[PDB]
C-alpha cells in the first residue's frame, strides 16, 4: 500500500476502493426507468406514430437507443438541447386538450411521409392548420391560464421547398407568425427553398416552446405556415434526467445507474464512467486504490464540435475529476499511513 | 353549379368579339378569381387565362380578360383563322362542400 | 367498351418537370358534345382524396406510391357516363381570390358503356 | 470532536467555525449601498419617471427589492441578464448628453402609459423621434469618439400593435434601423403584431446597446421605429455588484454582505446563503464544524428555466460547494487530530 | 518553513516548488509551432493576400502577435471565437479545390482594397459571384461527400452600402442565401446599409461555415449576394492549440509553452501565467512554496466586456485557481511536517 | 343657445371598431351655408394636443382616460361661432404623400350663440 | 389658407362632369395627396376618395380621381339623381404651423 | 491636332454627388455628323476593364486611385478618330431586363487628326 | 452591331409624334431594356428615358415610351419648339462578347 511517508507498504490485508466492473443491466429499480427503444424524447413529445405507447407516461429516467430512428415528417429544433434538457428534467408527458377556436382554416393535415396505420398521418399533438376553400384568413386567438400552475405549448412553423408549395398550402405567398405572453414575444418567418429530401420530402418544420405562468394569457397571431398545438404539457420539478445507453433492461436493485448497467454503491469511488445517475460513488481516474446524489447534470460526450459552449463544458468536468483524483489519492494516503501508525 | 354563358357568338375577321362568364354570389361573387380554358375540336383543352389578366407562355396578347361584380368578360383584340375553338370559363363555388364550377361552353365564328 | 354495372380504371403520373411535393391531381369529364365536368381530386403527398356530391358512393380514388401513380376508379357504370376523361394538374399563382388552374396533359381516354 | 483516528474524542473546550446566523440589516458600511426601493437597474438606467432620484448615482452595491415594478411604457430587452450584469460591474449611472442632429423628424415624445408629474411622459434617457408634419426622412447621423474613455449607448427599437398605428406614428409602413461602427453591427426590423395589454398598451419596445472605443465613431442609419440616445454612459471596471435582498438597511459595518443581512467574517466557514458580497467566508452544506474577497461573480437563483447555460451554472456550483464542504471536513478532522496529539 | 503544527520551523536546507521565472522565448521543439507574423489565424484561413504562405501549413501551437493586421475587404465572422477555436483545434490549414458548376454568372471577382500583387485581388479560399451579363439566374448546385471524413466549408454573405451598389453588382435588389444539407439549414439576408469606412470601403462581408458529414450532400440555394467555396478544408482532432504571445521563437527543448516564453517543468508550480500549453505544472496564487497535459483549453482574457458567458468563464478559472493554490498549501504543509518527523 | 363671452364643450369618444391605440381625434366646424374648418386635434394616448392658429388663446383640449373621452371647449364665444361641428376619426393608407382622411362620426352638435 | 374650387357644376344626367382643386407650392405641390369628401344636404360629410385614387367599400366605380402638379381633378363616369351633394377636397399645408386645408366646395346639379 | 500614329489620353473624375462604391466610368464616341459608340469601361473599385472589339489593342484604360482619376489611351490614331469624346457614369434602377444607363458629364473633348 | 432607327421625323407642332427602335433576338428580344438619349445640337447627350417609362427628374410628362417583342417606340404628346433635338435608343447585346448598341439616330423637325 501507499503511505505519505513510504510509498510502498507491506501490509497483511487490503481492500479494493474503486469499483471498475459493472453489471451490464439496468436493475428497472427503485428508479422508474422508461425504455424508449426506437423513440427519441422529442420524437415521443411530438407524437411520432411508433412513440404512441408513450403518450401521458411518467418516468424518473429515460434511455435513449443509439438504434432510434426518425419515421414523420423532416424536422428541425433551433436549441434542441434546451428543450431536451427540460422535458428530461420535467419527468413526465401528460398532455391536456384544450379547445382553440381555429375559425375560417382546415384542420388536421396528414402527411405522406408520416404513416400511422395503412393512411396518411401526422404528429398528434401537432395541428397543421391550412387553408379552407382556398382561404387563409388572418387568426386572433388566446388562451388564459387561470390554474395554479405553469403551462408548457409546443407549436411549429413550415418551411415549404418553393413558392408553388406555399401558395398550394396557404393560398398566400407571405406568411407570418407571433405567438405572445404579458412577458414575452417570439417572431418567426418562414424560409422558402430547396432542402435535401428526406423520404422524399425537401420540406423542413421548426419546433418553438412557450411556457405560460398563472395568470397570464397566451396569444396567437398568425397568417400562415403555423402548426398549431392541441393543448399543453404539465411542466414540473423534479430528480428526472435523461441517459443515452444500449445496455438492456433487468430486474434487480440498484441505487446508482451507469449507462454500462447498474453498479454497486458500497465504494466510494469508480472509474466506469463519467455519467452517473441516483446515488453514485465518485468518479475516478485512478484504476485502482488499496486501503452524493445528483439526478439531472450537464452533457458529457458530444457528437458534433460547436466551440465555445462544449469547450466550457469540457474543461468544467476535467478539472472536477482531476480535483476528485487529488482528493482521492490523498485520502487513501492519509488513511494507509494513520492505520500503519495505529497498529504500530 | 354552373357559370351561365353565351352559347356561341360570331363575327367577321379583325374586330373584337366578346364573351361573358356570369355567377353568382358564391362564384365570382364571393372574391374568387376566374379562369378561361380554351379547347379546339378534337383536342384536350388547353388554358388561355388565369388571374382574370394572366396570360401563358405562349399565347398572343390579342386575348384579354376582366372581372366586374358578379360577372367576368373575355376579349379578343383581332379575330382570326385559328380562333375556331371552344372557350371555358372556371370559378370555385364555396357553398355546399366547395366545387370547381365551369361555364356552359361558347362557340366561336 | 364496358358493360353496364362494371367498373373503369382511369390511371395517372403524379411526376414531370412543373409537379412538385405538394401539387394535385384532378379528374375532368366531358360527354361527347358538351361541357366540361369536375370529378374528384387527391393530393398525392398530403391529406385524403376529395369528391364531388354527384359521384358520392361510386367513385373512390387511390395513391400508389411505389410507382408514383394515382387511380381513380367508377363503380357501377350507366349510359350516361360514356364520355373522354381528362388529368389535370393545379397551377399556382400570386392573387386574393386564388383557386388552382387546370394542366391537361395528354389527350383523354374514352370510355363507352354498352350492352 | 471528529478526529481522523477516532470519530468522537472528549475534549475540555471547542469552538464554532461555521456563521449559522445573520443581523438581518445591510450595514450601510464600509461598501457604498443603492438601496433601489420600488426601481430595478434597468429601470434606473432607461429612466423610470418614478427611479428620477437614481440619475448619475455610483455604488458598491445594488439592492434589488421584490416589490420592484414598472409604471412606464412596456418593454423587453433581449439578453437582459448580459446588460443587467454589465450595467452592475460598470458600477455608474453617469450620463452626459450629446447634441445629435435628427433633423427632419419631431422630438420629445410622450405616452399616456408613462406618467411623471400630471401629464404624459417618456423615459428620460431615450428619445422616441416620430413623424414631421407626416414625413420621415431617412437619418443619417454620426457621433465620433475623441475621449480617452468608451462609451456605451442604449438604444431601443419599437413594435407597433397594427399597420394602422405604424403609418398614424411613422407615416410609412417599413421601418428599419441599422447602428454601426468600425468594429460592429446590429440590424434590427420591427415586428408589428397585437400583444396582450400592459396599462392598456398593446405594443412593446425592444432594448439594445453599442458600445465605442476611443477613436472609433458610432454611425445610426434608420428609416422609423428608433428610439434614439440622448448621449452615453461612462463604462467603468470596479468591485461593484449587484444583489436581490429585502432585509433593511441598518447602521453598521461589515465587509460581508449577505442576502439575509450583513454576516461576520471571523469564521472561516459560513452556512447562511451562498450568495455573497465583500470578505466573506467560504459556502459549506455542514451546519456545524468543532475546533477570499470576490465583488462580482455569476447568478445562483433563476426564476425561469432555460435550460443548457442555467444547467452548466448550477452544476459549477455544485462542484464548487461540494469541493469545499470535502475541504472544510477534512481541514477540521487535521487539525483536532494533530491538537489531540500534541496535547498528549 | 511552514508546518501543520509550527508555523515557523528553521532548517538546514530547503528547495523551492513554484517556477517563478521564463526563457523569454518560444522553444520551437518539440512541438510544432507556426509563427503567425502579421497574420491571424481567420485570416489566414480566409486568404489574405499577406497570408499566402500560411497555404495547407500544419500546426500544434499558433502563435498570434498583436502586431496582426488586417490588408483586404472589411469583414466580421458572427460566433467568431467558435470558428477561431474550430480552426485552432483542427490544427491544419489543408484545402482540396472542387469543381462547383456556378453557371450563367461571373466568377473570380476583385477589390481595390485587397492588393496582392500590383492589381485588385480577394481572398484566395472565397469566389466572388457576381451577375454575368447583367444578369443573376438562381443557383442551384450541390456536392455530395463520398469520402470517409468530415468536410468543413467556409462562404459567405456580402452587405453593399446602397440599393445602387446593390443593382451596380447583382442586377436586383433582393438577394437571399440558403445552405443546407440533411441535419442541417442556415438562411441568410443581406443587411444593405451605410456603414464606417475601412480602406474606403462602407460595405462589409459576414463569414459563415458548414460541415459535411460522410455520405451527406451540400445543397446551396442562392439569388445573390453569395461568396462562393471553392473547395473544403479537412477537419480532424488532435493537441493542436492557438496562442496569443509576443515572445520571439527560438531553438531549445521545452515541454510547457507559456505566454511568456517556455518555461521549465520539473517543479509541479508555477505562477507565470495561467494560460499554459503542453505538460506545464500547475498554476498557483503563491509566489514562494519551500519544502498534466491538457493541449486545447478556454480563453483566459478577453478584451471586450460581453456579459453571462465570460463571467461564466472567469468564475471557472477563479474556482480552479484557488482550489489549486489551497491543494499546493495544505501538500507543502504536510510535507514539511512529515518531514521534521521523520528526521527527529 | 350660449350667451356670447360664455364657453361651450363638445365632448367625444375615443373608442369604436376602428378606433386603435395610436388612433387621433380631429375637430370640424361647419358654419351654416359655409365651408369647412378645421380646429384642434390629439391622440388619447400620444404627445399633446395641436391646434390652429385662428383660434390660438380661445381653444382648449383635455383627455379623460377614465371615461375614454375626448372634450374641446372654445372659450369667449362670439355671434360668428354659430356652426355645426364634427369629431373625425384618423384614417392609414400606404402612399407617398399621406396624410390622415376624417371619419365622421355621427351627427354634428348644433352650438348658436345670441343675446 | 383654403384650396380653390369651383363654386357649381351642373349638367345632364348620363355623361361626365369634373370638378377640380388648385392648390399651392405649400400643399398639393409640396408631394402632398387630396382627399374628396361627400356631404348630401342636412347629413354630415361622408368620405368618397383618398390617396387621389382609392375608393372606400360602399363607393360605386362611377367616381374616379387624379392629381397632376398643384392640381387635382375629380370626375364621375355616370351622373345620377342621388348626385346631389356637395363636394370639398382636403390637403395638408405645411407652412406656418401646418393646418388641414378644404377646399371652397361645389355644387353639381 | 494629333499627328497620326500618336497617342492621345482623356481623363476622368470617379467622384461626384451620384458616384457611389461600385459605380462605373464608361467611354463614348462621337464622329462629327454621325451616331454614338461606346468605347471601353470600367469600375475603379471592382474587376478589370472591358473594351469593344472593334478597339481591341490599340486602347488602354488605367485608374489612378490617389487623384481618384480614371484616363483612356487610344495608340496608333488614324484619320477617322476625328470624333468628340464623353464620359459617363452608371445609372441604376429595378427592372427585369436591367442594363445600366448613361450620365453625361460635362462636355465632350474634341480630338482631332491630321497630318 | 447597331439598332435600326428611322433617319428623321418631322410634323407641325402639337400633335403626337412617334420614333421607333428596332432590335433583334440578342438584344431587346433577349429581355433587355431600351434607354433614350436626348443630344441637343452643339451640347453633349442628355438622358431622357430609362427601363422603357421612368423618366428622370426634370423631364416633362410629354415623353412616352413602350416596348414590345424585338421592338421599342418612344412618343412625344405634344411637339413644342424646344423639341429641335436628336434622340438615340440604347440596349445591350449578348452575342459574342457582349457590348452597349446605339440606334442609328433621328432627327425630329
Ligand atoms: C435543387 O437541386 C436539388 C439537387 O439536384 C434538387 O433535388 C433533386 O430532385 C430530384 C428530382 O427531380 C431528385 O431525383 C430523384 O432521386 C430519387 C432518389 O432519392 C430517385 O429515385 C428519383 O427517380 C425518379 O426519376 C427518375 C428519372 O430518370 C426515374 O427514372 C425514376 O423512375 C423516378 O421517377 C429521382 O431521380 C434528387 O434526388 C434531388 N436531389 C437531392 C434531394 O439531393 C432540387 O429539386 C433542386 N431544386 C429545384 C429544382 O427547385
Ligand atoms: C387579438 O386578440 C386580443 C385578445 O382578444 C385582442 O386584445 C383585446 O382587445 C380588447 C379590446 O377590443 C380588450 O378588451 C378590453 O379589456 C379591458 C380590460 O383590460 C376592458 O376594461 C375593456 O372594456 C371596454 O370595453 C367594454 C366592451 O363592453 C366596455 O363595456 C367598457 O366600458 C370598456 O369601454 C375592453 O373590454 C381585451 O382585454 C384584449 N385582450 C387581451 C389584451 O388579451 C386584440 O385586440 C386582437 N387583435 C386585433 C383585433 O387586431
Ligand atoms: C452616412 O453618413 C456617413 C458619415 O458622414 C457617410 O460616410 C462619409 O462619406 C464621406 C464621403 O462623402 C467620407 O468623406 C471622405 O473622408 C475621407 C477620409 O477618410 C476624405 O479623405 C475624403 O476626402 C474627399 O472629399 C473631399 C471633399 O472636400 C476632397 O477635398 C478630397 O480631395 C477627397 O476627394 C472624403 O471627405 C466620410 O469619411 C464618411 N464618413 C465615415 C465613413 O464615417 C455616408 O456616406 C452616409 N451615407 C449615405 C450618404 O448614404
Ligand atoms: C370547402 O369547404 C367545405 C365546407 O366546409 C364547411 O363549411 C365551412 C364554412 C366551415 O364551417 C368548415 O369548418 C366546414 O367543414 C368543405 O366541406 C367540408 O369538408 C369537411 C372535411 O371532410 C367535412 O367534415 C365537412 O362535412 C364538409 N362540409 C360539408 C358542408 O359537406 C370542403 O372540404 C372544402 N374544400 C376544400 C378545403 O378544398
Ligand atoms: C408641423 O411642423 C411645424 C413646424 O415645425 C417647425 O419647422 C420645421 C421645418 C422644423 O424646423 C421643426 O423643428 C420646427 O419646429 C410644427 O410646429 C412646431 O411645433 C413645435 C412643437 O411644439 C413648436 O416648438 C414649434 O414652435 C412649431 N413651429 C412653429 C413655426 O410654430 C408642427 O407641430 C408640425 N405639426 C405636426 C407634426 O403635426
Ligand atoms: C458578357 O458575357 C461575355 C460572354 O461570356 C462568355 O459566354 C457566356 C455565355 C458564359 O459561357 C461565360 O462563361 C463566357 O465567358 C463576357 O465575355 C467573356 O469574358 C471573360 C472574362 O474575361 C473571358 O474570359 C471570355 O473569353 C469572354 N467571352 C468571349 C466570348 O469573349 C463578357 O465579359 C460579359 N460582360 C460583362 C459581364 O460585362
Ligand atoms: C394580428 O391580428 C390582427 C387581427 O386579427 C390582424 O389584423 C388584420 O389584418 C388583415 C390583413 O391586413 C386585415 O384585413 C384585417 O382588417 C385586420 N384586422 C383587424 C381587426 O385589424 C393582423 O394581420 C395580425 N398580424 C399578423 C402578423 O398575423
Ligand atoms: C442609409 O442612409 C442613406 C443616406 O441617408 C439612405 O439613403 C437614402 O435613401 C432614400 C430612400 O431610398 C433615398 O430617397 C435617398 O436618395 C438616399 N440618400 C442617399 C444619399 O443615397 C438609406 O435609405 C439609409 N438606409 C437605411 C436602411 O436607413
Ligand atoms: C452545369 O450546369 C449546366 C446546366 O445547368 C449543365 O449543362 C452542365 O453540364 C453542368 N456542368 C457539368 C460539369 O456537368
Amino acid at each position: 500500500v501507499k503511505t505519505i511517508t513510504n510509498d510502498r507498504i507491506e501490509v497483511t490485508n487490503a481492500t479494493e476502493l474503486v469499483q471498475n466492473s459493472s453489471i451490464g443491466e439496468i436493475c428497472d429499480s427503485p428508479h422508474q426507468i422508461l425504455d424508449g427503444e426506437n423513440c427519441t424524447l422529442i420524437d415521443a413529445l411530438l407524437g411520432d406514430p411508433q412513440c404512441d405507447g408513450f403518450q401521458n407516461k411518467k418516468w424518473d429516467l429515460f434511455v435513449e437507443r443509439s438504434k432510434a430512428y426518425s419515421n414523420c415528417y423532416p424536422y428541425d429544433v433551433p436549441d434542441y438541447a434546451s428543450l431536451r434538457s427540460l422535458v428530461a428534467s420535467s419527468g413526465t408527458l401528460e398532455f391536456k386538450n384544450e379547445s382553440f377556436n381555429w375559425t375560417g382554416v382546415t384542420q388536421n393535415g396528414t402527411s405522406s411521409a408520416c404513416i400511422r396505420g395503412s393512411s396518411s398521418s401526422f404528429f398528434s399533438r401537432l395541428n397543421w392548420l391550412t387553408h379552407l376553400n382556398y382561404t387563409y384568413p388572418a387568426l386572433n386567438v388566446t388562451m388564459p391560464n387561470n390554474e395554479q400552475f405553469d403551462k408548457l405549448y409546443i407549436w411549429g412553423v413550415h418551411h415549404p421547398g418553393t413558392d408553388k408549395d406555399q401558395i398550394f398550402l396557404y393560398a398566400q405567398s407571405s406568411g407570418r407568425i407571433t405567438v405572445s405572453t404579458k412577458r414575452s414575444q417570439q417572431a418567426v418567418i418562414p424560409n422558402i427553398g430547396s432542402r435535401p429530401r428526406i423520404r422524399d420530402i425537401p420540406s423542413r418544420i421548426s419546433i418553438y416552446w412557450t411556457i405560460v405562468k398563472p395568470g397570464d394569457i397566451l396569444l396567437i397571431n398568425s397568417t400562415g405556415n403555423l402548426i398549431a398545438p392541441r393543448g399543453y404539457f404539465k411542466i414540473r420539478s423534479g430528480k428526472s434526467s435523461i441517459m443515452r445507453s444500449d445496455a438492456p433492461i433487468g430486474k434487480c436493485k440498484s441505487e446508482c445507474i451507469t449507462p454500462n448497467g447498474s453498479i454497486p454503491n458500497d465504494k466510494p469511488f469508480q472509474n466506469v464512467n463519467r455519467i452517473t445517475y441516483g446515488a453514485c460513488p465518485r468518479y475516478v481516474k485512478q484504476s485502482t486504490l488499496k486501503l452524493n446524489e445528483k439526478f439531472h447534470q450537464i452533457e458529457k460526450e458530444f457528437s458534433e464540435v460547436e466551440g465555445r459552449i462544449q469547450d466550457l463544458e469540457k474543461y468544467v468536468e476535467d478539472t472536477k475529476i482531476d480535483l476528485w483524483s487529488y482528493n482521492a489519492e490523498l485520502l487513501v494516503a492519509l488513511e494507509n499511513q494513520h492505520t500503519i501508525d495505529l497498529t504500530d | 353549379s354552373v357559370l351561365t354563358q353565351p352559347p356561341s357568338v360570331s363575327g367577321a375577321p379583325g374586330q373584337r368579339v366578346t364573351i361573358s362568364c356570369t355567377g353568382s354570389s358564391s362564384n365570382i361573387g364571393a372574391d374568387y378569381d376566374v379562369h378561361w380554358y380554351q379547347q379546339l375540336p378534337g383536342t384536350a383543352p388547353k388554358l388561355l387565362i388565369f388571374g382574370n389578366n394572366n396570360r401563358p407562355s405562349g399565347v398572343p396578347d390579342r386575348f384579354s380578360g376582366s372581372k366586374s361584380g358578379t360577372s367576368a368578360s373575355l376579349a379578343i383584340t383581332g379575330l382570326q383563322a385559328e380562333d375556331e375553338a371552344d372557350y371555358y370559363c372556371q370559378s370555385f363555388d364555396k357553398s355546399l362542400s366547395g366545387s370547381f364550377v365551369f361555364g356552359t361552353g361558347t362557340k366561336v365564328t | 367498351v364496358k358493360k353496364p354495372g362494371s367498373s373503369v380504371k382511369v390511371s395517372c403520373e403524379a411526376s414531370g418537370d412543373t409537379f412538385t411535393t405538394y401539387s394535385g391531381i384532378n379528374w375532368v369529364r366531358q360527354a361527347p358534345g358538351q361541357g366540361l365536368e369536375w370529378m374528384g381530386g387527391v393530393l398525392p403527398n398530403f391529406g385524403s382524396p376529395n369528391y364531388a356530391q354527384r359521384f358520392q358512393g361510386r367513385i373512390t380514388i387511390t395513391v400508389d406510391r411505389s410507382t408514383s401513380l394515382v387511380h381513380m376508379e367508377l363503380t357501377n357504370l350507366r349510359s350516361d357516363d360514356t364520355a373522354v376523361y381528362y388529368c389535370t394538374e393545379t397551377g399556382a399563382y400570386n392573387s386574393v381570390g386564388y383557386f388552382p388552374y387546370f394542366q391537361f396533359r395528354g389527350q383523354g381516354t374514352l370510355v363507352s358503356v354498352s350492352s
